[PDB]
């Protein structure tokens, strides 16, 4: 979560959408071929779980990195990464609308211009995980509800907005007080095995205390006291769209010597490779029927 | 006994009892 923290943070009052695993999936690609501090200091976010190409019911998940067409990569590194290693040459044009169109095709067309600008001639390697997220609500929000419903941007600034509504129904909710604001917290679950549990606070202005303290810890703590009350639910359906520079937010964390040339990924390559970007796009997708989400990131 | 959206707000997807699969922050419509 705190990354998200972080990122969530620096874009105070706009609209922000992550992938945690996405993000976790190329950092343990970087760790595995990083040595000495960088190694341990990135040690921090491995885990080689969601760091492979699964699926389990409506989340898929893809690996791929590729190398400098002139560089010469470590045996036992390539031994980790497995099947998912190229070697291409950067300052081909083609290359770059190589890769969108592999992300392009994956992600169902929704992330689909990953990269933006021609990829940088001098970048060493390329190290890139792309996701992809539809299930369907088990409680199809009814459709002959969906009105304009005002919405408090802020507590001046009004506007109205889709609301998705549903009522007569159970879910996990729960009532959280805590010292740095009171919410609710609740839970829409998906056919199949995962949910959506959303966070909203009392007041129409307590969120920031509440997200500034959102850990992985508290999540599952609330997520744990919630039981089955019936609650009559509101909840926009909504589309958005994100793009993210990870750089800032991870160097802030701790990472100082991830990035640029003082970035220490010897059990890769004999040569000195470096990564100076970590992109990280997103879509996602909720209405009354069906909730579709996909990102890919990749360390240039 | 009514949860309304109507405001900022956090919202996760998960694994059912696992890890997170998504999270983000709803401040604004962005009429996409």
């Amino acid at each position: 979560m705190d990354i998200f923290r972080e990122i969530a943070s620096s874009m105070k009052g706009e609209n922000v959408f992550i992938s945690p695993p996405s993000i976790s999936s190329v950092l343990t690609i970087l760790y595995y071929g990083a040595n000495g501090s960088t190694a341990e200091q990135l040690s921090k976010y491995v885990e080689k779980e969601a760091d492979k190409n699964k699926d389990d019911i409506s989340f898929k998940s893809m690996n791929k990195v590729y190398g400098r067409y002139s560089a010469v990569f470590k045996d036992s590194f390539l031994r980790k990464i497995g099947d998912n290693f190229q070697t291409v040459d950067f300052t081909d044009s083609r290359t770059v609308d190589a890769i969108n169109k592999s992300v392009d095709i994956f992600t169902e067309g929704k992330i689909n211009p990953l990269l933006d600008e021609p990829l940088s001639p001098d970048t060493s390697l390329l190290a890139i995980s792309a996701v992809y997220f539809k299930a369907k609500w088990l409680m199809p929000f009814e459709k002959e509800f969906t009105s304009d419903y005002p919405f408090y941007v802020s507590p001046t600034e009004m506007v109205d907005v889709s609301m998705m509504s549903m009522y007569g129904e159970a879910f996990n909710h729960a009532s959280v007080k805590e010292s740095f604001g009171n919410f609710s917290i609740i839970e829409l679950p998906y056919v199949g095995d995962t949910s959506m549990v959303v966070i909203l606070p009392d007041n129409i202005d307590g969120l920031e205390s509440i997200e500034q303290n959102l850990t992985d810890t508290n999540f599952k703590k609330w997520s744990d006291s919630m039981d089955a009350m019936f609650i009559d639910v509101h909840i926009p359906k909504f589309k958005v769209t994100g793009s993210y520079n990870l750089v800032d937010a991870l160097v802030k964390l701790g990472l100082t010597e991830v990035f640029g040339s003082t970035g220490d990924y010897s059990n890769m390559s004999n040569s000195d490779v470096s990564v100076d970007a970590m992109i990280h796009k997103t879509y996602i997708d909720v209405n009354e029927e069906y909730t579709e989400a996909a990102a890919a990131t990749s360390a240039l | 006994n009514e949860f309304s959206a109507d405001h900022p707000f956090i919202y996760v997807i998960r694994h059912v009892d696992g890890k997170i699969l998504f999270v983000g922050r709803y401040s604004s419509p962005t009429t996409n």
